């Protein structure tokens, strides 16, 4: 776990390799979990068919992970501004686009871009403003 | 031996792995009846003569037997060869050894030492299970009443379901 | 005859248990100094 | 009611006994001269050791010695 | 049911939650849960229709394994602390088990599959008990142990439930299952504030009970398990159309009605505790719940669906009345909001 | 131990006697050789709900010697009775009847 | 004990995996379900016995008494199912979809 | 190092006679050698440590050997015939060797002036006076924490009323 | 608990037997009866939030009266040491291991 | 010399059982006015060796059984337990001393049920499955009446130790305090052997029972285990109800008088076989569920009071 966290430790826009690798893993992990629920429920017809679906979901998710990581890191590199929700949005923007392609739908890319990017941007803001998620009870 | 309990514990896991591969309804009943025998033995190891025998008396022949009974009446359609299951089961027999092995090298360990009967009065009586179970009638008489209602309303629950 | 007899088995137990009461001191004394002789003697084998 | 018991004693002569001894055993303890002793004969048994209390001189009853006239003397359990 | 059996069962279904709540020895809390499991199964199969046996056999297996997991937590604690009850020291995994298990008996989040299906095959009446007098027991166990449970998991089960409940409800047209889905959702809010302010869980429950109990006795007054069936309410009994309208919008969070308070104070407590991430997402999809509530509103009240000719025959005959509880629980529920300060 | 030896010897004797049985001897269709007994199942769980009954009645031998003897008596009688009333309901239910 | 207590716990998890991965006959499940109660009964009895905690021995049995009835209910549902379908396969229990 | 007495210290002449003879001469061992045995217990239950009452322990291991030493000179032969039958049983019951008992009791009623106790005269809790200072803080209990302080006073209607949302209450 | 019908009614059907130091039958104290006492008379009047930091000495001890694991690590280590030395004969089975040494009452 | 004990504990019961096969054929005979075996030996003393040395030589035909594993584990379970319930038997000196002895005898006795279940199920046949289900019903139903008789009686000797029953009987037989228990015990020992007026299983006129598909060895064992606990459940009555003499000295007298009463109770079952038409399966149950079980539960309640009001609570140990 010390791993994933590393993504945040190094300043954004720097060491994109690590960023892309980490982001790709998270997506892939989600892919596995997502495929699992998708196979446990709404099962397949043959073991192979399901192994394929696991692969499909895993790769698609890994891809959205990569492009998000790559775009955000590079956008920051090229733009030279490390702290900017916009970097992430461009990244989320891209991530959605990959999802759209994998699903072969321009429309999905639309919602995907907006919704996904917005979400990622909010993550950046969240980190920048020190928003706390799942907080301990401090009442 | 000193590994009097471990070995047994290992057999208990084997029987549970057999029930877990969900073998034919009655072939596995045997499996339970086996690990119930095994669990009966371990408790005896620690001095729980009563508590132990109790299991051999109620879950073994009372609950389990009734279970298979019903299997015969239904769900013993006896339409995967359990032998395939035995094949897998054999895999687990040693696959569990793998799980233990990692911690085996990691090592408590070296069988089982004084990891049983931690403290026993080298003098004295009345120290024996069944004195504790008989607290149902002195100082723990609420567990006794609620168990009653379980069995008592059990009658009424079963018939109502059956009807 | 089961009234009058099982009463006696009680009175024999009291006779038999009070014997045990008189010898807790000797045993508990031996048991203290014995186990208190094991682990100085094991403290040594660990330390000596 | 009293002559209904007469066929239930001729035919069905089992449940009669089972509801005549089920109960008899609930009234024998409440009405017997000797039921007091069961919680007393069972209270005298010294299974564990009687720990002696330190003397202060403020305790007259506590029998100093096992053979003092004082203390729980059961000349009852004997010839109960 | 031989009225004697009815008594024994009903007593158990009622001694079941009560032992749980009263006792502190967890064991005694477990058997309280066990009784409830045994008592509910007979009533579930009263019609003994083929759907029913399916319902009970699912409810029972889901309930039984969860009961066994709760017992394992108590058994493990017994060895990590001699006590028969969770304490500050309790291993975190020990408590998480209890959360998952108890979240299965209550049917929250990723274990929300059994409830909609058992709510579909049981009568409307036993539906209420299965939804509201069987949630009191497990929740009691959680509320007691709140200081020790994890804020992260609860929140995830909370948010998930809200979403699953909402999304599930949108598609459903069977009423029994629309309610099952709502209960999953409301149950979610309840478990969200447990780690922070248990006292509010007990409000978000009562209000749910004071809202759902009138709503179901409404569904059964005409025994309609279909929206199409409840839509012809205007012909069968016109008066309940007004309150059915407000109670369902009350079940969702719309502001003038009593239903806003539970969501409002839960949001106030979560923001007080800084979960302005979590609270926001919950409130937003909470709005999805009202969409399916209002879609039903449309069919039952705001628009008059066409009825069959035989409906005139049922009008003729005097309609067996709805118990008084409906009224007292419809009003105390649709409009108590002006009295919120004292409720909390 | 001794108990182990015995129970184990008792097994070996059993096995040998079937060993000899299948080997001493050393086709023809010689080998060639149902509805639910709801009554039976009932009888079976009647026995389960009663065997557990015994398991809660076995402490009597060690509870008779409890100080609160009056309490034991009371606690027991209720158990035996509530279980008899159950059987009795079965009787009326005719579940006992075969 | 610490070593053994593990085996029993994994026995309960192996029994857990069993009841959470059905396959055909239900009677198998209920049977598995019982495998847990045995593992819980054994573990409760074991620790109570090596803690010399006699005040708690009541529990090891209360666990069994409640578990037995629990199973009684479970089997009556099972008999009810192979009376309505006569094959007791978890497979046909899908009308509620 | 946890204090553990020197083995040399623990050395004490010992009883070394099988359980049977102890069971025979026990009821007289409760009459005699009681002040020296109860004070051990009174240390043992008060001072919960076998590393502190070893003093009175050596006394118990002493008075007992005294008890028998008299019996060995006085009235030894009838004592040998007593436990020699009593040890034949599998639980060493007095119920069998009942004739050997009076023959040893009259031999010891006359000589040494001992009288065997009545039935219930070893189950009473005698009060033994001793000098061992009371073992305070037994269990070596580290000082306890203080109770949370107590807010004090009397209730006064709440300030400005329920401070809810615009409910002027 | 959630509804304290027990304290109110004064009955104690469920409290008398919740900890190892509760009344054990025939007054046969369990293992650790000493500690748990010391760890609950400490945390009495002090709520949990403060029964978890300052009353940590008594739980750290009671967590080792019952688990008794730190001991294992000691003993297990000791065991290994003996083994290595013994293999090179550095250490010899003690007189105790040789038996005798005057096993006494 | 512990092994000398087993060798002198199992040989003298497999050699006794063998001559119960004989004695169950002669005593039944002379009641039927027909001499039993007279020829192979002097007076039939050498007949069981013949069909012992004969059955084992007949083909143990595994007849298309579903599972040998069971077909060959059931018959062994039986003789394994039956010859084990003898290990804790309370002679003046029992092979092994077992507190919880009477429970041991109860528990092990129960396991036997499986033999019926397993054997019936494995051997694929209507008769086999039919008989088994019906047979165990009986066996199980009679355990619940045995246990209580067993429990009730315990309150009187006050422990689960067989070896104390002898002391409790140091001056009287428990037959006189509890003849009602001893009646229902006799039927619960006579009908839990699937024996006597009660042979529903192995119904021969109606059912051809479970052991039907068994032959040669597999059968012999099942049989050997019905006559080696035809002597137990009479040997217990000669311990629990009929208390022979026990003197610290002369420790044989007990065994000798144990003989004299165990043969009667083993010869009393033989009058039954030759005297009573078989109960019908429904009646057997109604004998236990609606007649014996009621009386048994009430008398159990009576015996928990008798100690308290007579202040006769027996001495633990
Ligand atoms: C109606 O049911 C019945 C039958 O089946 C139809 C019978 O055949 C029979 C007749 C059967 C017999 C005469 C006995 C069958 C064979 C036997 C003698 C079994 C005993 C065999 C033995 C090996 C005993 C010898 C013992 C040792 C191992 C030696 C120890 C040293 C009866 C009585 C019966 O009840
Ligand atoms: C004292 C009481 C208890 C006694 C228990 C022990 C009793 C037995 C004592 C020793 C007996 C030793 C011989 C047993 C029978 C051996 C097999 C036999 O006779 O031949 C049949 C066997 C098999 O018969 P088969 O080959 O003719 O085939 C018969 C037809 N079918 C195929 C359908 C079975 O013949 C042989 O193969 C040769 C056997 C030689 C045995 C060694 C000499
Ligand atoms: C300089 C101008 C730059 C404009 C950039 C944004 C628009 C770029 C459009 C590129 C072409 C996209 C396209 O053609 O696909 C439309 C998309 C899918 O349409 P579909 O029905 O799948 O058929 C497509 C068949 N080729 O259907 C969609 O989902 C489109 C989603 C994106 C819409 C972009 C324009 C939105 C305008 C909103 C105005 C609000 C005021
Ligand atoms: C609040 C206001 C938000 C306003 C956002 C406006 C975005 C408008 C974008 C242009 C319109 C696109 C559109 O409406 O398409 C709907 C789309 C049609 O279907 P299609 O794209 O062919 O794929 C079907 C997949 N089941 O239907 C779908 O594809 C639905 C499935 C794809 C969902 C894409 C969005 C996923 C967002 C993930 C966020 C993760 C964080
Ligand atoms: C991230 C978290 C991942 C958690 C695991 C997810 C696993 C994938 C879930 C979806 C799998 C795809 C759906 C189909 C799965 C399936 O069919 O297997 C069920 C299994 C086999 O039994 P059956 O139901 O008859 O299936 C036969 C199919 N021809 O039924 C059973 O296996 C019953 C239980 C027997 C096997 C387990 C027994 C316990 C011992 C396990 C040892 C390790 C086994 C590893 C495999
Ligand atoms: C905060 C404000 C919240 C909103 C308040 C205003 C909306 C109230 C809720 C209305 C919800 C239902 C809307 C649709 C109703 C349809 C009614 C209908 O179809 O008519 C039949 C119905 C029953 O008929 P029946 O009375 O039996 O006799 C006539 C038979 N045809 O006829 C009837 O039902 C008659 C009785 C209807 C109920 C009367 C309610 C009057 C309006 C209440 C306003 C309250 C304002 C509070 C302001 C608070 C400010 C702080
Ligand atoms: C393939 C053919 C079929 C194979 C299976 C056949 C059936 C096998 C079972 C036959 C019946 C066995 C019944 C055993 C019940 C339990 C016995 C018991 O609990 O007592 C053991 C006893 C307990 O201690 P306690 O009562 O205090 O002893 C008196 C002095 N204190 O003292 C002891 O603890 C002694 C040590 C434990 C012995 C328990 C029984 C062990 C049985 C081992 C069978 C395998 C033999 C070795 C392989
Ligand atoms: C507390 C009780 C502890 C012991 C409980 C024992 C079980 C109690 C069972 C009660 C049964 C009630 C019942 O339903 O009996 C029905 C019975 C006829 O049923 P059945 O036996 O099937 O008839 C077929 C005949 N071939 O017909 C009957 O009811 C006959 C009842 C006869 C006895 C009634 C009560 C008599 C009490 C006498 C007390 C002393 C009087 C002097």
């Amino acid at each position: 776990k010390r791993f994933f966290e590393s993504y945040h430790e190094v300043p954004d826009g720097t060491q994109c390799h690590r960023k892309t690798y980490i982001t790709t893993a998270l997506g892939g992990i989600c892919g596995i979990i997502g495929s699992a629920y998708s196979v446990s429920l709404n099962p397949a017809d043959s073991t192979l068919e399901a192994v394929a679906r696991v692969g499909r979901y895993t790769f698609t998710a890994a891809a959205i992970g990569a492009m998000f990581g790559l775009t955000t890191c590079v956008s920051a590199q090229v733009r030279e501004k490390p702290d900017d929700p916009l970097n992430y949005f461009i990244g989320g923007c891209a991530g959605g686009l990959t999802l759209g392609a994998r699903t072969h739908s321009y429309g999905t890319a639309a919602m995907g871009c907006v919704y996904m990017g917005t979400a990622a941007a909010l993550f950046k803001i969240g980190k920048l403003e020190g928003w706390e998620l799942f907080p301990t009870p401090k009442v | 031996m000193n590994n009097y309990i471990f070995v047994l514990s290992s057999l208990f896991l084997v029987g549970c792995l057999g029930l877990a591969l969900k073998p034919s309804p009655i072939y596995g009943g045997l499996g339970l009846i086996v690990s119930g025998f095994v669990g009966c033995l371990m408790v005896l190891g620690f001095g729980g003569s009563f508590l132990g025998l109790m299991v051999f008396l109620i879950y073994l022949g009372g609950m389990l037997v009734v279970f298979g009974y019903t299997t015969a009446m239904a769900t013993e359609e006896y339409p995967g060869s359990n032998w395939l299951i035995l094949g897998f089961l054999v895999l687990g027999v040693i696959m569990e050894v793998f799980l233990i092995c990692v911690l085996n090298y990691y090592d408590l360990g070296d069988g089982l030492g004084d990891w049983l009967m931690y403290e026993v009065d080298d003098v004295g009586v009345m120290l024996e299970g069944g004195i504790g179970v008989a607290a149902m009638y002195s100082c723990a008489t609420w567990m006794m009443v609620v168990a009653g209602w379980s069995l008592f309303a059990g009658i009424f629950i079963i018939i109502e379901i059956t009807r | 005859r089961m009234m009058r007899w099982n009463q006696e088995r009680r009175r024999l137990l009291i006779e038999d248990l009070e014997a045990r009461i008189a010898l807790m001191p000797l045993f508990q004394a031996e048991k203290d100094r014995r186990t208190l002789q094991i682990l100085r003697e094991n403290l040594e084998e660990e330390a000596i | 009611i009293s002559a209904f018991l007469k066929n239930a004693w001729a035919k069905e002569p089992v449940l009669v006994v089972s509801f005549s001894v089920w109960g008899l055993a609930i009234i024998m303890p409440m009405i017997s001269p000797y039921t007091k002793y069961a919680s007393m004969i069972n209270k005298a048994t010294p299974y564990n050791y009687p720990v002696p209390v330190r003397d202060d001189g403020n305790m007259p009853d506590v029998p100093s010695h096992p053979q003092d006239p004082l203390g729980p003397s059961l000349d009852w359990l004997k010839n109960l | 049911m031989n009225p004697i059996t009815l008594a024994i069962i009903y007593f158990t279904i009622f001694l079941g939650p009560v032992i749980t709540m009263s006792s502190t020895n967890l064991m005694l809390m477990w058997v309280g849960l066990e009784f409830s499991l045994l008592a509910i199964i007979p009533m579930l199969i009263n019609k003994k229709n083929p759907r029913s046996t399916e319902a009970a056999t699912k409810y029972f297996v889901t309930q039984a394994t969860a009961s066994m997991i709760i017992l394992l937590a108590i058994v493990l604690n017994y060895k990590q602390l001699g006590t028969w009850m969770f304490q500050q020291q309790t291993n975190g995994l020990i408590l998480n088990m209890t959360l998952m298990a108890l979240s299965m008996k209550l049917g929250l989040a990723p274990f929300h599959f059994w409830l909609p299906e058992v709510t579909q095959g049981i009568p409307l009446h036993m539906g209420l008990i299965l939804l509201t007098w069987q949630k009191i027991a497990p929740l009691s166990i959680l509320i007691q142990i709140y200081p020790l449970l994890n804020s992260t998991i609860i929140l995830m089960l909370a948010i998930t439930s809200i979403f699953m409940g909402a999304w599930g409800g949108l598609n459903q047209t069977q009423m029994r299952k629309i309610m099952a889905y709502s209960s999953i959702a409301h149950m979610g809010w309840m478990l969200a504030i447990l780690p922070y302010n248990p006292s509010l869980t007990l409000l978000n429950l009562m209000i749910y009970i004071i809202l759902t109990a009138p709503m179901f006795m409404a569904l059964m007054l005409n025994n309609s398990m279909t929206i199409n069936s409840i839509s012809l309410l205007w012909n069968k009994t016109p008066a309940m159309l007004t309150m059915i309208s407000l109670m369902l919008l009350s079940l969702g969070g719309l502001p003038p009605l009593t239903g806003f308070l539970p969501k409002w104070i839960i949001i106030t407590e979560l923001m007080k505790n800084n979960c302005l991430i979590m609270a926001t997402l919950m409130a937003m999809m909470a709005l999805l719940n009202l969409f399916f509530y209002t879609r039903l509103i449309y069919s039952t009240s705001l628009t008059m669906f066409p009825t069959n000719n035989n409906s005139k025959m049922m009008t003729h005959q005097t309609k067996t009345k709805p118990n008084l509880m409906f009224s007292t629980l419809a009003i105390m529920s649709t409009m108590t909001l002006p009295l919120a300060p004292q409720l909390i | 131990m001794n108990l182990y030896t015995v129970i184990f010897i008792n097994i070996l004797l059993s096995l040998t006697l079937i060993l000899v049985a299948f080997w001493l001897p050393q086709y023809s269709e010689k080998a060639n050789p149902l509805p639910f007994s709801m009554k039976f199942f009932l009888v079976a769980i009647t026995f389960l709900l009663f065997d557990l009954e015994i398991a809660l009645l076995l402490p009597l031998p060690w509870a008779i010697q409890t100080i609160k003897t009056s309490t034991m008596m009371i606690m027991a009688f209720i158990l035996v009775t509530i279980l008899s009333l159950g059987l009795a309901y079965e009787w009326t239910q005719k579940g006992l009847e075969w | 004990m610490p070593s053994t207590f593990f085996n029993l716990t994994m026995a309960f998890s192996l029994s857990l995996l069993g009841t959470l991965m059905f396959r055909s006959h239900l009677m198998s499940t209920l049977l598995c379900l019982e495998g847990m109660v045995l593992s819980l009964f054994i573990m409760t009895s074991v620790t109570s016995l090596n803690s010399n905690s006699m005040s708690s021995m009541p529990i090891p049995i209360t666990i069994l008494v409640f578990a037995a009835c629990e199973a009684a209910v479970g089997l009556a549902l099972l008999v009810k199912v192979s009376n309505t379908y006569g094959t007791d396969y978890v497979q046909n229990l899908n009308l509620l979809q | 190092i946890v204090e553990l007495p020197t083995l040399e210290e623990l050395k004490v002449e010992e009883v070394k006679v099988s359980s049977a003879v102890l069971k025979a001469a026990a009821h007289h061992y409760g009459a005699q050698c009681d002040k020296t045995n109860k004070e051990f217990m009174l240390c043992r239950w008060e001072e919960k440590d076998p590393r502190r009452c070893l003093k009175e322990g050596k006394l118990v291991n002493g008075c007992a050997l005294n008890f028998f030493r008299q019996i060995k000179s006085h009235c030894a032969e009838p004592f040998t015939e007593y436990w020699t039958c009593l040890d034949y049983s599998n639980m060493q019951l007095f119920r069998h060797c009942r004739q050997q008992q009076a023959k040893f009791d009259q031999c010891v009623l006359d000589k040494l002036g001992w009288v065997r106790p009545d039935l219930g005269q070893l189950s009473k809790v005698t009060k033994v006076k001793t000098d061992r200072p009371l073992p305070e803080n037994p269990y070596h209990s580290r000082a306890r924490p203080e109770p949370n302080p107590v807010i004090e006073g009397d209730l006064k209607p709440a300030k400005h009323g329920t401070r809810f949302f615009f409910w002027t209450v | 608990p959630f509804l304290d019908i027990q304290k109110k009614l004064g009955i104690s059907l469920d409290r008398h037997f919740m900890f190892l130091s509760a009344e054990q039958p025939y007054k046969n104290a369990a293992r650790c009866h000493a500690f748990e006492k010391e760890w609950i008379e400490c945390a009495h009047g002090i709520g949990g939030t403060r029964a978890k930091k300052e009353c940590k000495i008594e739980f750290d001890d009671f967590e080792e009266c019952l688990l008794r694991y730190k001991t294992m690590r000691r003993m297990h280590d000791i065991k290994k040491q003996r083994e290595k030395l013994m293999k090179e004969g550095k250490y010899t089975p003690p007189p105790h291991h040789s038996g005798r040494e005057e096993p006494r009452p | 010399m512990f092994f000398i004990n087993i060798l002198t504990l199992l040989v003298p019961i497999l050699i006794a059982m063998a001559f119960l096969t004989l004695v169950e054929r002669k005593i039944l005979g002379y009641m039927q006015l027909r001499k039993g075996p007279n020829i192979v030996g002097p007076y039939g003393i050498l007949q069981p060796f013949a069909d012992a040395m004969k059955l084992f030589m007949k083909e143990p035909m595994r007849p298309l059984t579903t599972s040998m594993s069971l077909f060959i584990i059931a018959p062994t379970l039986s003789l394994t337990l039956a010859l084990s319930l003898w290990v804790p038997l309370p002679m003046p000196h029992p092979l092994i001393n077992l507190n919880l002895g009477i429970l041991f005898i109860l528990a092990t006795s129960s396991l036997s049920v499986y033999s019926i279940l397993w054997s019936g199920w494995a051997s694929n046949s209507k008769y086999s499955l039919f008989g088994a289900l019906r047979a165990v019903a009986q066996t199980i139903s009679y355990e619940v009446t045995m246990a209580i008789i067993l429990l009730s009686v315990l309150l009187m000797n006050g422990s689960y130790s067989l070896q104390t029953l002898i002391t409790t009987q140091e001056h009287m037989w428990l037959l006189l305090p509890a003849w009602p228990m001893a009646m229902m015990w006799f039927i619960s020992t006579l009908a839990e052997t699937n024996r006597a007026p009660f042979d529903l299983t192995e119904g021969e006129s109606e059912l051809v029972g479970f052991n039907v598909e068994y032959a040669a060895g597999p059968f012999a064992l099942f049989f050997m285990a019905e006559y080696t606990n035809i002597i137990l459940m009479n040997a217990l009555t000669t311990i629990i109800f009929l208390g022979p003499l026990y003197y610290i000295n002369l420790p044989e007298l007990y065994s000798t008088n144990f003989m004299m009463e165990a043969l009667l109770l083993s010869s009393t079952f033989l009058w039954i076989r030759a005297s009573y038409p078989r109960f019908r399966y429904d009646q057997l149950m109604h004998l236990l569920w609606k007649n014996f079980l009621p009386l048994t539960l009430a008398l159990c309640m009576w015996h928990i009071s008798l100690p308290i009001f007579t202040a006769g609570v027996p001495p633990y140990m």
